[PDB]
């Protein structure tokens, strides 16, 4: 189907993961069966007589492409067509291959990458890998682009032994391996004198499209190989198709029948829900500092700030939060009073131990308080670490949405992993809006599948994972299960303030079984089964009740005067009433105060003018 | 034998969360040696798909 | 220069202006010296050894071409290269060349239109016009489009064939009559099919860029003969570069450094001063009822209403009236309570003497009062009829600003004629900010030129024309000179409330002699040659003046009581305070107020306890 | 012979504001004939320009 399987690539630079081969498996479980990687392709210690052939499927890479210290003979990367470049390795280059040689001068001679064509952004490196030999000649002005070129390294010393040639049949003996496919073919230096972009010919009778970006099969915008900017359902266009154009003949607006909203990398017909729709169609992530993000009629869209117009924080992997790894202390003040994070929260154990390598004192686990305003998180959260003492996410009984904008390893939305914490307590959750959830590995932690999770998520296709957690049976042992008061729907805790749906009555946000309806200070009233109290100067009644409402009126009587149908303590005694007067109000047997006669403005004791001593 | 590897440097100790460094020398970089279930160029994140 | 010379085009279908030789007068008055008509190509009664050398220079028609009823030997069409089409003559056509005979077979010999290439919309009829010759040969479906080609209506039955046949030298027998030049260049049905648009030869190595209207000179986008859509700065694009691109990576919006505004049909950094800049960048003339007008830093734009919006109103000839004319006896209901005027306003003779073709009545003269909400009007003001005996325009009263976006005939903004009315009256025509004016035919109409129009316009290139209204002489005898306190600057009528500028102390809307101070019987100050009434709070000075400002603050000696820095009337006695604390006070010796005993909360009348009764 | 002007039926009178009109019949259209001084497709405006 048009949809090429795509992968998250990984974001290694150098590191080893384990041993030779259990670092070979965690590659083999991330670049099996892919056809665009999304990230970036590292290919790192990848020892002798391993099996690469899962590469043979690899078409795009969006980011940069790293082949560090292998030993292998022979990658076959022989369909990659082009590098985005969308993230450089060493801040300067997009395709780098370093020191592919054990440590006595053998390993990688062969890279047949014979249809890389194009690299859009960033210069290549080859250095220091005296094995890899026949990518010597590749005139690498026909695939990097023009821009560049002052900035690319090349260093080629084969200098083990010899190794074969690629015969004549090809342009000046530029070939990348040996033999007649493993062979450049060039389609930017030998284009003809009238097409600024690729071609397929030494001609202008076949000059690319200018939007192609590796070299077209044909002499149009939907026989591209590779899209450049953006991709309207099989035509790689510049700019998605505008939702309103304009009219010359008339200065005016119309409606474009075929209008797409440009949602990242391709035009779409709409936004996904949980993405900011401006105006002119965009799927934006958070927009301007100005506007203010606010729920339509069932899409979210935002709009202009009137007065004052608040600060946003940004999350962890943004902004000035460009390369911090965690909440340490010496960030955590920016967050001072945010109710919403325009980013994404990593809480990581070099939040509390401190770093020393990037300067960063250790932090003060009273100051994680601070996160107690947050209301809503637009990317994800990623918890890996708490104070001990604690034994629930007590900075985070406010989190109220998840929206699940950006992800961790593309996935997961909400993490909560190796964590000593014996409820989770996140007792005002309603809604991840996409995404996953694992809660895994918290050694001691009962309350995780208590909950209906399903009921929480808002699009199809979210799974959960909760295993390797404080083992049911246990928590059942311990007498751990939640409150006989919690309807059978979840429980966030042991107390019945953390219950999920209060199966009687909720007197303000604790669950309890019945309202005091008789006896008790607060007699309540079970409006919408929540007990609301009235009144106190209203006459406590040991048979019937107190009050059927909060208005001082609904009650039965008065333990102090009545003024008609509405008590309270005193009947005017000097209030203000309408056209300037200063209304007073005299006592009856049965309480039921009436206003004083309009003469006296000094006390009221019998009706009229018998209450007004001098 | 040309080592290839040599002990992480006293300006880059502490530098690794999760795992053990060690001074590759033929590019003048580190690189760490993540445990079995932490993935990242510091062996910073866990690999929550494990 | 880097603009060609623009005609404006011409309406009238087949109406005959006069006689033979004040219709070619007029026709060569217009279509003299320019290259582009911006508006209609109408060629009729142009009668033999008539010059017609003045048509070689056009180059565009932005409507249609209607050429009827000619009997000159030759049309000199030879540089007309495109036809946009937007019009249609007869609701299907944009070229028609019917009836050029006389009545004696002495028609239209040659018409050598050997450059028309591209008709960008509707369809082309020739009709009965003998004496046509070599015209019936072309090949129209290189030249109409190819969804209109089931409309081309063209019979071709010369009888005196006494015409020379073309020479061989040019493709399938299609010549335009005569030479080895006029013989057509076919530009699109011998394109290979690798072309989308037009080419220039059947080599793929031909082929023109897709904005090409005509054809082109090389393959890029800069060489296009005419431009199809729009037009930035000799480049033929088709939607000018938005002001903010989306950026595909990170989901955000980036401001482009070469985006432009489009205003009509080029490209341009910045909208006119009177077109209301839209949000995405697009000069437009008013927008939708979503929205309504609003200023800021002297440029306009529309931002949605609160809830509903307010009624705007079409004016004459946009949107629902095309049928009309003027603002006849059915329409005038429409115009209820219109602030402002999204249009025009024609008030043609016809409104009032009752239009018996499209069965209409004749309008009430006094039903001319419903346009005195009208503050302001969008494009211009046609004026030629009115209730003559009213002696002033006293619908428009009120009115205020002239926007003038369109214009009658494409120049004025303005336009009184042929009235029978005595003085203007526009006695708040604040701002004409686009246009000409002209007041001519008002045979007894003197206090029209002393108004200084030039602090009118706003917008350098603006020129009035006010000829043949009345010798001044003819009403300076009758003392026809307004009044002699409408200070010199202008005039709008003969009474106080009509002068533009106020001397000494104008009171509001009406000029006076001198300020109210020290007598009369509201007290006043001066400040920009107003007087405002000082506060009825400072006493009447015989002696010197009252006040210096509007406030209480600026009286000279308060009637009643003076609490604190301002003038009052009675000492508070109920005003809000502090903590919800009340407010009494009193009226000691100098009449000064002030604060009650803290205790005292019926007021007092004195000074703590020993004044409030106890 | 000489017949491509007749005169204007009875259902386009006072269809023509400051111009007679005249029924040509090769189309079978109205055409006015406008005053010195009145431009338009019905001899409807004023002419400002001249």
């Amino acid at each position: 189907l048009e949809e090429k399987k795509v992968c998250q690539g990984t974001s290694n630079k150098l590191t080893q993961l384990g041993t030779f081969e259990d670092h070979f498996l965690s590659l083999q479980r991330m670049f099996n069966n892919c056809e665009v990687v999304l990230g970036n392709l590292e290919i790192t210690y990848v020892q002798r007589n391993y099996d690469l052939s899962f590469l043979k499927t690899i078409q795009e890479v969006a980011g940069y492409v790293l082949i560090a210290l292998n030993t292998v003979e022979r990658i076959p990367l022989e369909n990659l067509q082009i590098i985005r470049g969308n993230m450089y390795y060493e801040n300067s280059y997009a395709l780098a291959v370093l020191s592919n040689y054990d440590a006595n001068k053998t390993g990688l001679k062969e890279l047949p990458m014979r249809n890389l064509q194009e690299i859009l952004h960033g210069a290549v490196r080859f250095s220091n890998n005296p094995a890899l030999c026949n990518v010597e000649s590749i005139q690498w002005r026909d695939i990097v682009s023009s821009d560049f070129l002052s900035n690319m390294s090349m260093d080629f010393q084969n200098h083990l032994g010899s190794c074969q040639k690629c015969d004549p049949s090809c342009p000046n003996g530029s070939c990348w391996g040996a033999g007649e496919e493993n062979c450049q073919k060039l389609t930017k230096i030998i284009c003809a004198q009238q097409c600024s972009g690729r071609c397929r010919g030494k001609s202008p009778s076949d000059c690319c499209h200018n939007q192609c970006a590796a070299g077209c099969t044909g002499p149009r915008e939907s026989d591209c190989l590779v899209c450049r900017k953006f991709r309207n359902e099989a035509t790689c266009k510049d700019t998605c198709p505008p939702l309103m154009l304009y009219n010359p003949t008339t200065y005016q607006m119309d409606v474009n029948p075929e209008g797409k909203y440009s949602f990242g990398a391709t035009c779409v017909k709409k936004c996904p829900r949980n993405y900011v729709v401006t105006d002119h169609g965009s799927c934006v992530r958070a927009c301007g500092a100005d506007s203010y993000e606010m729920e339509e009629d069932g899409v979210r869209k935002c709009k202009k700030c009137e007065g004052p117009c608040r600060k946003v924080c940004n999350g962890i992997g943004i902004g000035e939060f460009k390369d911090s790894l965690s909440i340490n202390a010496t960030n955590i003040k920016h967050f001072k009073n945010c109710t919403s994070i325009s980013g994404d929260l990593h809480i990581l154990p070099v939040a509390f131990r401190g770093d020393s390598f990037t300067h960063t004192p250790p932090l003060d686990p009273q100051e994680l308080d601070i996160l107690k305003t947050v209301k809503e998180i637009t990317g994800f959260l990623l918890i890996q670490a708490w104070p001990e003492n604690r034994t629930d996410l007590h900075a985070f009984e406010n989190l109220e949405i998840i929206r699940g904008r950006t992800k961790q390893h593309g996935q997961f939305s909400l993490a909560v992993v190796s964590l000593n914490i014996t409820s989770l307590g996140l007792r005002s959750l309603k809604e991840i809006s996409d995404g996953d959830v694992i809660i895994s590995g918290n050694k001691n932690l009962c309350y995780a599948n208590t909950i209906n999770w399903k009921k929480l998520f808002g699009t199809s296709g979210q799974k959960t994972k909760i295993i390797s957690n404080r083992g049911e049976n246990s928590c059942k042992a311990t007498g751990q299960v939640c409150h006989a008061l919690c309807s059978p729907e979840g429980c966030w805790g042991p107390e019945p303030r953390d219950c999920v749906s209060c199966r009687n009555v909720s007197r303000g946000r604790e669950c309890v079984d019945k309202c005091n309806l008789l006896e008790g200070e607060p007699r309540e009233f079970v409006e919408n089964s929540e007990c609301i109290q009235c009144h106190p100067e209203c006459l406590p009644q040991a048979m019937n009740i107190t009050c059927t409402g909060r208005g001082p009126d609904n009650c039965i009587q008065c333990a102090h005067y009545i003024d008609g149908p509405h008590c309270v303590k005193t009947c005017p005694a000097g209030v203000m009433g309408e056209n300037n007067t200063l209304v007073w109000k005299y006592a009856d047997a049965g309480h039921v105060c009436h206003l004083c006669h309009p003469n006296c403005t000094y006390g009221c004791t019998g009706p009229g003018l018998e209450g007004c001593p001098t | 034998v040309v080592s290839h590897f040599n002990d992480c440097p006293d300006s880059h100790t502490q530098f690794c969360f999760h795992g053990t460094c060690r001074f590759l020398v033929q590019e003048d970089k580190p690189a760490c040696v993540c445990h079995s279930g932490y993935v990242g160029a510091r062996c910073e994140h866990a690999d929550l798909l494990a």
